[PDB]
RNA sequence: AACGCGGGGUUAAGGUGCCGGAGUGGACGCUCAUCAGACACCACAAAAGGCGUUAGUACAUCUUGACAGCAGGACGGUGGCCAUGGAAGUCGGAAUCCGCUAAGGACUGUGUAACAACUCACCUGCCGAAUGUACUAGCCCUGAAAAUGGAUGGCGCUCAAGC
């Protein structure tokens, strides 16, 4: 629930020497509308030669997800920053929504890279629609065929405020 | 891969031009069997084969050049050749039979049949008696000869042989390891 | 010493090879010292012939 | 050849495994997410034992000895809610160990104070007997 | 990265037994019974067919996963010895001073002593008590040989090492003085 | 954040395992250090390395059977044209053919005065899914030596009470 996908649209003022001017559509994951359009004016400086000072947003739309109770593989292009130099990336996750793959794709960036969101651009989010697209190992695991596994040494869950038990809790829940 | 591009054209034109086609295991022969073999036959019948092939026939298989190609599918487990020849089966139920080689034995080489040295008189130089003695089996130098008086059993069959015991059965040019070409059966006949 | 006796004794102290930076003595076919004080290095050479 | 082996036995996740969550409520699962999540509902007449379609977190669960045999791997409402009366989860889970004391608890909650003077007092009348009992046996050792 | 599902194998002879029981192993076989205590492992046993045993981790990492395989020679090695048997060789090597070795059985300990003389002409004597289980003997197929033979892998070669580490040369070219007492061979009792 | 004497409410910077008012709070990962680490100013550390572990980039091989191990084979001119008490691939000077196959050189190495043998390259029995090389940057490790006994504030902390 902290991140949403938008739909933005945006033009360039129009001028006597140019009226009608070309509309542009990108999409932004965002946690509100307000720094949704602060997004788009970042993405579209580094494009064309528009700023916010001479330009106008036409329409912002909340784009939602078709089937948010279908399991699916996502994969995900990316760019960031490390402390010295650029670099791409290709990464995959498996949950029920693209808003779900991008939130874990940025815990995933700040746990393994020490990347922050200042410094990182999104370029593509894709469903892998057949199970012959998958290609880390990680995900393979998980798309084997009848899966089943226990769950050994479960630790079972006691309230903070009983404290002094009279018995030797077990771990085979 | 294009001696291995070759083998594709060479195998699939070679199988549908042969209608007589034979199965021939061939394990563990010499070099020199096969090249008088392929000399001696090399104005009939042709004599060619490679790694296993697990698709390479199902790419005969996919069409009905013969139905009976599905039906040979779970017969070539490895090291199995096929023969192309123009002859009858009766002719060439021993023709590849001929030349069976004498092998020697491998330093350790497992006899299946329990060997057994006859008595009588070698013939050689006495020179080299600290081979017998190396086993402590008696001799005689009779003649200038080495000849064994009493009968010495060399090995139990199905057990390794020294190679001390191996290089006497060298010399002595008598081993039962006699190679050659096993047949398979053909064409369910 | 019968030939054979001084390969087998040989073996154990004349075929290793020997760290460049904290002189260990490493197993022939090593590729890096064993040793933490030298950070597993790979720098290895062999231990000289006695000619 | 003889083998003696004596270990653990774990109830596995699998699909068709019925879940116990933190209300007292049911759930089948339907599809395996990670080795933490897993997709599950639970379509089920009693309003107490139902829930809806969507991802539970396998540490707030309890996996019950109910499997639903051959339920098909994410298969939709309408196919979990036929196979789940067809095996009859509900009266498999009125049998349960678990389902009974969970009943003795919410029935000791719901004492008044009148009802709290008048069980102690029945206790006593069945005490009585008791220590009559246990004096016969015990004196004949 | 972590595994889900990691399995390993052991086929029984059917002139044995085995039991585990708190992740403590017992063979018991035609030669004696061996003992052996894995309770620092984290692993799950039960008996997949009729005569073989099973090995799991669950959700394990890529250092936890590796002993898996361990534990399985381990336990394997336990069976061979118990059916077959183990048995080392060793071998006197001098140039100049010839090694004299003396082998008794004790009687309050029940266990084998070894002594050294002669190493370089060392006026010392040196010492070693084979662990319990360890049979030593003087060979007479051949001269200056050792044999050692037991029913644990682990006793005999340990046993061995000690015998081979106390004779060393000091303050010498080792490339040079290479006289010692070093293992030549490894095999079993029975073939 | 700026100040008269008091009562009630809410906060800032900073905090919530104990000293200490308030979470042994929730979610996903990384880290095992015989010198771990633990919050701006601020009370220090570098060049250079690791087949420790984790993620990524590029190229190449592989179910027409790849890497590992084990097993078998390894042919004529041709002892090449030349050297020669002797050199047959392997003192030494100088090129590199086809038949035979799926397959072996007018040869890598050991070796003979020279042969031979053993090879090896190379190919083939067995096996059943991956494998090889070079790079990028996270935590940890090496690099890391001073004088009274001692300081993440202290105690202590390891799916943390560390990042
Ligand atoms: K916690
Ligand atoms: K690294
Ligand atoms: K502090
Ligand atoms: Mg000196
Ligand atoms: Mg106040
Ligand atoms: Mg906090
Ligand atoms: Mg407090
Ligand atoms: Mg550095
Ligand atoms: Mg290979
Ligand atoms: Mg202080
Ligand atoms: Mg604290
Ligand atoms: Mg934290
Ligand atoms: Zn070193």
């Amino acid at each position: 629930g902290r991140l949403q996908e938008y739909q933005v649209i945006g033009r360039h003022l129009p001028t006597e020497a140019n009226p009608n001017p070309a509309l542009y559509r990108m999409r932004i994951f965002a946690p509100n509308e307000v720094v949704a359009k602060s997004r788009f004016w970042y993405f579209l400086r580094g494009l064309k030669k528009v700023k916010k000072a001479t330009g106008e947003i036409v329409s912002v739309n909340v784009i939602s997800e078709k089937h948010p109770l279908k399991v699916k593989n996502f994969g995900i292009w990316l760019r960031y920053d490390s402390r010295s130099g650029t670099h791409n990336m290709y990464k995959e996750y498996r949950e029920t929504s693209r808003v779900a793959a991008v939130e874990a794709m940025y815990a995933d960036m700040a746990a393994r890279h020490r990347a922050r969101f200042r410094s990182i651009h999104i370029l593509k989010v894709v469903e892998l629609e057949k199970t012959e697209d998958v290609k880390r190992p990680y995900i393979k695991q998980l798309v084997a065929k009848n899966l089943s596994f226990p769950l050994p040494h479960r630790v079972p869950k006691i309230s903070t405020k009983k404290i002094f038990s009279a018995k030797r809790p077990s771990t085979f829940s | 891969s294009g001696n291995k591009a070759g083998y594709f054209d060479k195998l699939k034109g070679l199988l549908e031009e042969y209608p007589s086609i034979f199965v021939v295991s061939v394990d563990n022969v010499s070099s020199q069997q096969m090249h008088e073999i392929r000399k001696a036959l090399r104005g009939q019948g042709v004599v060619l084969m490679g790694k296993n092939t697990m698709v390479r026939r199902a790419l005969k298989t996919f069409m009905p050049d013969h139905p009976e190609y599905e039906r040979l599918l779970p017969f070539v487990k490895g090291n199995v050749g096929f023969v192309f020849t123009n002859g009858d089966l009766k002719e060439v139920r021993e023709k590849i039979l001929s030349n069976r080689i004498k092998a020697p034995a491998r330093a350790g080489a497992i006899a299946p049949v329990d060997v057994w040295v006859p008595a009588g008189n070698t013939g050689m130089e006495p020179g080299k008696t600290s081979f017998f003695q190396a086993l402590g089996i008696p001799t005689k130098i009779a003649r200038g000869t080495i000849e064994i008086t009493t009968d010495i059993k060399l090995v139990e069959a199905g057990a390794k042989v020294g190679p001390s015991e191996a290089t006497l059965l060298n010399m002595l040019n008598i081993s039962p390891f006699t190679y050659g070409m096993g047949i398979a059966q053909v064409y369910d006949q | 010493i019968e030939p054979s006796l001084k390969a087998l004794a040989s073996k154990f102290n004349c075929d290793k090879m020997i760290c460049r930076k904290c002189y260990a003595r490493l197993p022939p076919r090593a590729t890096n010292c064993r040793k933490r004080k030298c950070g597993h290095s790979n720098q290895l050479r062999p231990k000289k012939k006695l000619k | 050849a003889e083998i003696n082996v004596e270990a653990t036995s774990w109830r596995r996740v699998e699909v068709g495994r019925v879940l116990k969550l933190e209300n007292g409520s049911l759930a089948a699962i339907v599809e395996i997410i990670d080795h933490k999540r897993v997709l599950a509902d639970g379509p089920s007449s009693d309003p107490k034992l139902a829930t809806p379609r969507g991802i539970v977190p396998l540490s707030r669960a309890l996996l019950t000895p109910i499997v639903i045999p051959k339920l098909p791997r994410g298969a939709r409402t309408g196919a979990v809610k036929k196979a789940w009366e067809a095996y009859g989860v509900d009266a498999k889970w009125k049998e349960t160990n678990w389902a009974k004391k969970q009943l003795q608890q919410e029935r000791r909650q719901s004492l008044t104070d009148f009802d709290r003077f008048k069980v102690m007092r029945l206790k006593k009348q069945r005490r009585f007997e008791e220590r009559k009992a246990l004096a016969k046996i015990k004196a004949a050792a | 990265m972590r595994y889900i599902h990691s399995e390993e194998t052991i086929p029984v002879p059917e002139n044995l037994k085995v039991s585990i029981k708190s992740r403590l192993v017992t063979v018991e076989g035609p030669r004696g019974k061996l003992q052996k205590d894995l309770s620092h492992i984290a692993v799950n046993f039960s008996v997949v067919k009729k005569g073989v045993i099973g090995l799991e981790i669950h959700h394990g990492s890529r250092k936890d996963v590796a002993a898996l395989r361990t534990v399985r020679t381990i336990i394997n090695n336990m069976i061979i010895g118990v059916t077959k048997g183990f048995k080392y060789k060793m071998r006197y090597v001098y140039a100049h001073f010839p090694i004299n070795v003396n082998v008794e059985k004790n009687a309050e300990t029940g266990c084998y002593e070894v002594e050294i003389r002669n190493f370089i002409g060392e006026k010392i004597v040196r010492k070693v008590v084979m662990a319990p289980g360890v049979e030593v003997e003087i060979s007479k197929a051949q001269k200056d040989e050792l044999i050692l033979s037991g029913n644990s892998l682990e006793a005999v070669s340990q046993s061995a090492a000690d015998i081979q580490q106390i004779c060393k040369v000091r303050n010498k070219d080792i490339r040079k003085f290479l006289d010692g007492i070093y293992v030549s061979e490894k095999g079993n009792i029975v073939e």
